[PDB]
């Protein structure tokens, strides 16, 4: 039951502030340390320094983290903070929280999922959604294209999480400030289109849900 | 700072077989009896998990498969016997003194037969051809090893410009890959040509994969 | 390696000894990390807990995750006895540059000392 949450993905424009949360459950709060990481999409990963909850005192940076971070809590709540001000290119990455062990022996033991930060000055656009159908064997592959859309992520599903097997969904491609990325479902030939296939798409960002059933040609 | 350096940054490893991981630290990381480097695994899209703890502890839930050795300078991660989910990069990280360190990572591959990709071709969509534009998308499915060409034919001629494609990471069932191929062009010159070809040429046959269709 | 304490009740101490610390300079004790400490003794009983309170800036603190037992560690009258012990400083731990730490140990007390140049950091 030991749980680090961090708030959703975000979209920040250049010179922009951001307060990344990490809500703390399942252990006492004030007797470990909170620890932040950076990681790059090329690169690896990054210690960034950490808060003391039991002292209150003031933070430990690194020295490529000192003057526009700050890490601060709320206590009460079980809440660590990471504020980033002055929002420049370079700081599009995932943040990570991570307790430290109760003594330095026991590792980084437990971490947050990660919150994505993308910087940027491209407006927020949903997703056009295509069926990808065989033109007119005993498996049968079909698609969803996923197109047009700014930021990252969406979420592609198929019968609703239903059909988990035999899906591919690929990394996104970024072009001109619009990504695309496209999932495969393959399904046996006698159940297709017998049975009903649908893709579900869900790009948060801007508040869009859309089912699209795959017919035939 | 303490630099920590893998060996080798990169790994392929066939199942059941060991993996060896080095990471050399820049100075010692040993203080009062103890060693401070922890090792993790990260998969795609996911956190940093902790395997290793103080160069030698096996942390609980762990299988011991994993085994983490060393003192000093010198650490060893050895995972034995190697299985299919363990398709992931893995980082040493020294917890001696400020800053803390990560490693660079040794990014894992599982060695797996070779297999040829399903290859499948789709037209553009006519909810698509609606808005002006015509998207024409090859998948090529689970195949071993990653390396593969796609070649994209109108009209029985070759095509360069705006393809774009896009490989999965190693899955981690079947250590399979799979690639994506998306030529994307305006509905007015879709509609100017009638053949549309994807060919993948990978090492398991001279012969290309052909898939086609005709617009109409 | 040596360094200076105050010996409490009847100098039953003779010596104490703390890696990387020398006599009554700055001894840094790293939060996080382990403290190791071997003291000597000349106890006048036949027979053990241990009692550890350290005043930081006097915020006055008995210390958590204190292994009691001397006999974990290493007795009857007129001999000496060598012990070697570790407590392992949480990561969390105040800093300070003024702190205050006092040991002491069947029908009274063993042995006694206070040091008080430790520096806790990092």
């Amino acid at each position: 039951q030991i749980q680090l949450v961090q708030s959703g993905p975000e979209l920040k424009k250049p010179g922009e502030t951001i307060k990344i949360s990490c809500k703390a459950s399942g252990y006492t709060f004030t007797n470990y340390g909170m620890n932040w990481v950076k990681q790059t999409p090329g690169k690896g990963l990054k210690w960034m320094g950490w808060i003391n909850p039991y002292t209150g005192e003031e933070p430990s940076y690194a020295d490529d983290f000192k003057g526009r971070f700050a890490f601060s809590l709320e206590t009460s709540a079980n809440t660590a903070y990471l504020q980033i001000n002055n929002l420049n290119n370079e700081d599009m990455a995932t943040y990570f929280c991570a307790r430290g062990g109760f003594t330095d022996y026991y590792g980084m033991d437990y971490w947050g999922q990660g919150t994505s930060v993308t910087v940027s000055s491209a407006k927020t656009t949903p997703p056009s959604v295509y069926p990808l159908a065989p033109g007119s064997n005993s498996m049968v592959t079909l698609g969803c294209l996923v197109k047009g859309y700014f930021p990252e992520p969406v979420t592609v599903t198929w019968n609703s999480g239903s059909a988990s097997s035999g899906v591919h969904t690929f990394p996104a491609v970024l072009q001109s400030d619009l990504y695309t990325l496209s999932s495969s479902v393959t399904v046996p030939s006698s159940t297709w289109p017998s049975e009903t296939v649908t893709c579900n798409v869900a790009h948060p960002a801007s508040s869009t849900k859309v089912d699209k059933k795959i017919v035939p040609r | 700072d303490i630099v920590l350096t893998q060996s080798p940054a990169s790994l392929a490893v066939s199942l059941g077989q060991r993996a060896t991981i080095s990471c050399k630290a820049s100075q010692s990381v040993d203080y009062g009896g103890n060693s401070y480097v922890n090792w993790y695994q990260q998969k795609p899209g996911q956190p940093p998990k902790l395997l290793i703890y103080a160069a030698s502890n096996l942390k609980s839930g762990i299988p011991a498969r994993f085994s983490g050795s060393g003192s000093g300078t010198d650490f060893t991660l050895n995972i034995h016997p190697v299985e299919e989910e363990d398709a992931a990069t893995y980082y040493c990280q020294q917890s001696n003194e400020d800053p803390w360190t990560f490693g660079g990572g040794t990014k894992l591959e599982i060695k797996r037969a070779d297999a040829a990709p399903t290859v499948s071709i789709f037209p553009p969509s006519s909810e698509q051809l609606t808005s002006g534009g015509a998207s024409v998308v090859c998948f090529l499915n689970n195949f071993y090893p990653k390396d593969i060409n796609v070649a994209w034919k109108i009209d029985g001629s070759e095509r360069q410009n705006g393809v774009l494609n896009s490989w999965t990471d190693q899955d981690s069932k079947d250590s399979t890959y799979s690639m994506s191929s998306t030529l994307t062009l305006t509905k007015d010159e879709y509609e100017r040509h009638n053949s549309y070809t994807c060919e993948a040429t990978h090492k398991t046959s001279t012969s290309p994969i052909v898939k086609s269709f005709n617009r109409n | 390696d040596q360094v200076d304490v105050k010996d409490c009740a009847n100098h039953e101490i003779k010596k104490v000894l703390v890696p990387g610390c020398h006599g009554s300079e700055p001894c840094i004790i790293h939060r996080g990390k382990p403290f190791q400490l071997e003291a000597l003794f000349e106890a006048n009983q036949n027979s053990a807990k241990i009692e550890i309170k350290a005043s930081i800036d006097g915020l006055e603190v008995d210390v958590p995750g204190i292994d009691p037992n001397a006999c974990h560690y290493m007795l009857v009258k007129g001999q000496q006895y060598d012990i070697k012990y570790t407590w392992n400083v949480p990561k969390i731990a105040p800093k300070s540059e003024n702190v205050v730490v006092t040991v002491k140990v069947d029908n009274g007390v063993l042995a006694c000392a206070i040091a008080t140049h430790a520096k806790i950091r990092d």
